[PDB]
């Protein structure tokens, strides 16, 4: 079955984080790695897989760990030319050139693109005290893309537009982003960070850890967002 | 508790 | 009068790797690897300590590349094979449908990589069992040990299986009601 | 089946301390397979190749004075600070020992009984377990298995006393442990 809905206790309060909200929107503003048909070279731990990917950016790293849910994703995934997408850390990366770490993000490359630079649009309709306020679309140059990369090219575009996470703290209380799969399996992220004063941005990015994947061109994506007092 | 960093060889 | 150690461990080509913190002897914690987070030995001492397991992988990425280093230095001299000494006895005296637990010690062994397994009347066991990390010995060995809750019957037989390299077939050793 | 070599590397820091944190040693040691092949004491001052594949390495360490400082001030910042840390729940930790006296099930030599002073279950593992027969010490006939450590911070061991039990006799199991301020004894009654 799926994943049961979040009830107001099961997500994340903004107000009862009192650390700097800017470390969670890092995460997500014009943040990202992206390389196109790679294969890894190396491995720390037998649940992780290293490749050779450069920041074209600013040069921030030429090597890229990203770790998955246990030893069986990486062996699949570790002699294959894939493509990757993801949210990288640098705080608590650590493995034997810059470097750089995330979790997840991997996608079998043969034959999971569009001939022609085609991108495929994903619906994204979010909610504000339960009420549909906007909605609008991203899109992905893989057929099977995982909801990682979806997710956070949702939220970069609600960071520009309806301010999801500022410097220090956000307008909204709680949210949560829920995918919805046309075979009827639905599961979300909660989208702010665990309760303290401190940020911990490589235990958050870990639920990526699944390497999730979905269908992009018949996955419906629900942002639900709410103020603290309406 | 504190641990002591590695030495790079 | 008291020693305090903190230990580690990298090993190729598993890729396996270890940080715990021992007291006497006995393991204060250890740092999960993966979920990147102290585990107690005790539930108290986490009450009454802490430690930033985050940091310890930056311990272990070192360990690695200076496993490297000095593996290529010796021109690639492998480890020998030491196998385990395998002990099984209960935690206390045994009394007829009293509970207890069975431990299996695996003491002075290497590598560390081993396979344990409880049989109860020839049949593997999982229920309840416990394990703890490879714990460090002055000779540079390890120490293990393995645990299994029972309820003693004269019925009732237990084998503890250990597998390692160091040993050309598997190790059993048996237990049953005696006293 | 998994035939390939395995290259194993050990890093250990052991602090010693002696009456408390008055006087402290810091052992820093290296380990490639089963080989020790470079070290820091605190005793000595600097790092020391223990065997030759160490040498290169005592030596790039000897040459980084921060390095060289911080492991000096280890025995401190590190060694007495975690024995503060952890103090209260480790050097402190007291569990009594369950104590129970019986026969022995073999009792080999007839007109015999081998008696069985079973301690379980203490903490910390340093203790005192002695025979009696009518309040005179027995040297000899005692034999013991040995201090066991569970492994889940708990010990056990059993101490025997071979006797030739005559009526009226009172055989008496002492244990002096630190969880208790007088020895806890447990008498066998022949």
């Amino acid at each position: 079955e799926s994943q049961p809905d979040p009830m107001p206790d099961d997500l994340h309060k903004s107000s009862e984080f009192t650390g700097t909200m800017g470390n969670m929107k890092y995460l997500y503003d014009d943040h990202y790695v992206s390389a196109t048909k790679v294969k890894s070279v190396d491995s720390f731990f037998k649940w992780d897989l290293i490749y050779n990917i450069s920041d074209k950016k600013l040069k921030n790293y030429d090597k890229v760990k990203t770790e998955l849910l246990n030893e069986d994703l990486a062996k699949k995934y570790k002699d294959e030319v894939v493509d990757v997408y993801g949210s990288n850390y640098y705080v608590n990366c650590y493995f034997s050139g810059g470097k750089t770490c995330m979790y997840g993000g991997i996608t079998k490359h043969e034959g999971n693109h569009f001939d022609n630079g085609n991108l495929q649009n994903v619906l994204v309709r979010v909610y504000e005290n339960k009420r549909n306020t906007i909605s609008f679309e991203v899109q992905t140059d893989k057929k099977s893309v995982t909801a990682q990369e979806l997710d956070i090219k949702a939220r970069n575009f609600l960071i520009n537009k309806k301010n999801l996470y500022e410097f220090n703290s956000s307008p909204y209380e709680t949210g949560y982003i829920k995918f919805i799969e046309n075979n009827g399996n639905t599961f979300w992220y909660d989208m702010m960070p665990a309760p303290g004063d401190k940020f911990d941005q490589s235990k958050y990015l870990m639920m990526y850890n699944d390497n999730k994947t979905v269908d992009s061109k018949s996955v419906k994506i629900e942002v639900h967002l709410t103020t603290k007092n309406g | 508790f504190v641990k002591q960093n590695a030495a790079a060889l | 009068e008291h020693v305090i150690i903190q230990a580690e461990f990298y090993l190729n080509p598993d890729q396996s790797g270890e940080f715990m913190f021992d007291f006497d002897g006995d393991e204060i914690f250890h740092v999960d690897m993966a979920k990147k987070e102290t585990v107690w030995r005790l539930e108290e001492f986490g009450r009454f300590a802490s430690f930033e397991a985050q940091g310890a992988l930056a311990n272990i990425a070192v360990d690695k590349a200076n496993l490297e280093i000095m593996t290529k230095r010796s021109n690639y001299t492998p480890i020998t094979n030491v196998p385990p000494e395998v002990t099984v006895l209960t935690n206390s005296p045994v009394e007829l449908r009293e509970p207890n637990v069975l431990i299996c010690f695996i003491d002075k062994f290497t590598p560390p990589v081993v396979n344990v397994t409880w049989l109860r009347n020839g049949k593997p066991v999982t229920t309840g069992v416990s394990e703890t990390v490879f714990l460090p010995r002055e000779d540079h060995l390890f120490r293990k040990f393995h645990y299994l809750p029972f309820l003693p019957s004269t019925e009732d037989v237990y084998d503890c299986r250990v597998e390692h390299w160091g040993l050309d077939e598997p190790l059993l050793k048996h237990w049953e009601f005696d006293a | 089946g998994d035939t390939r070599p395995r290259f194993l590397w050990q890093l250990k820091f052991e602090c010693h301390f002696f009456n408390g944190t008055e006087r402290v040693r810091l052992l820093e040691r290296c380990i490639y397979n089963q080989e020790e092949s470079v070290r820091f004491d605190s005793d000595v001052g600097e790092y020391r190749a223990v065997t030759e594949l160490g040498r290169p390495d005592a030596e790039y360490w000897n040459s980084q004075k921060d390095l060289l400082e911080q492991r000096r001030a280890a025995v401190d910042t590190y060694c007495r600070h975690n024995y503060g840390v952890g103090e209260s729940f480790t050097v402190q930790r007291r569990v009594e020992p369950k104590v129970t006296v019986y026969p022995s099930k073999t009792q080999p030599l007839q007109h015999h009984n081998l008696l069985v002073c079973s301690v379980s279950g203490f903490y910390p593992g340093s203790i005192e377990v002695r025979w009696f027969r009518n309040g005179q010490e027995e040297k000899a006939g005692v034999v013991s298995t040995g201090l066991i450590q569970n492994g889940d911070w708990t010990f056990q061991t059993l101490v025997m006393l071979e006797t030739v039990p005559r009526s009226g006799e009172v055989y008496t199991c002492q244990v002096e442990h630190p969880s208790v301020t007088s020895p806890l004894t447990v008498e066998w009654r022949a």
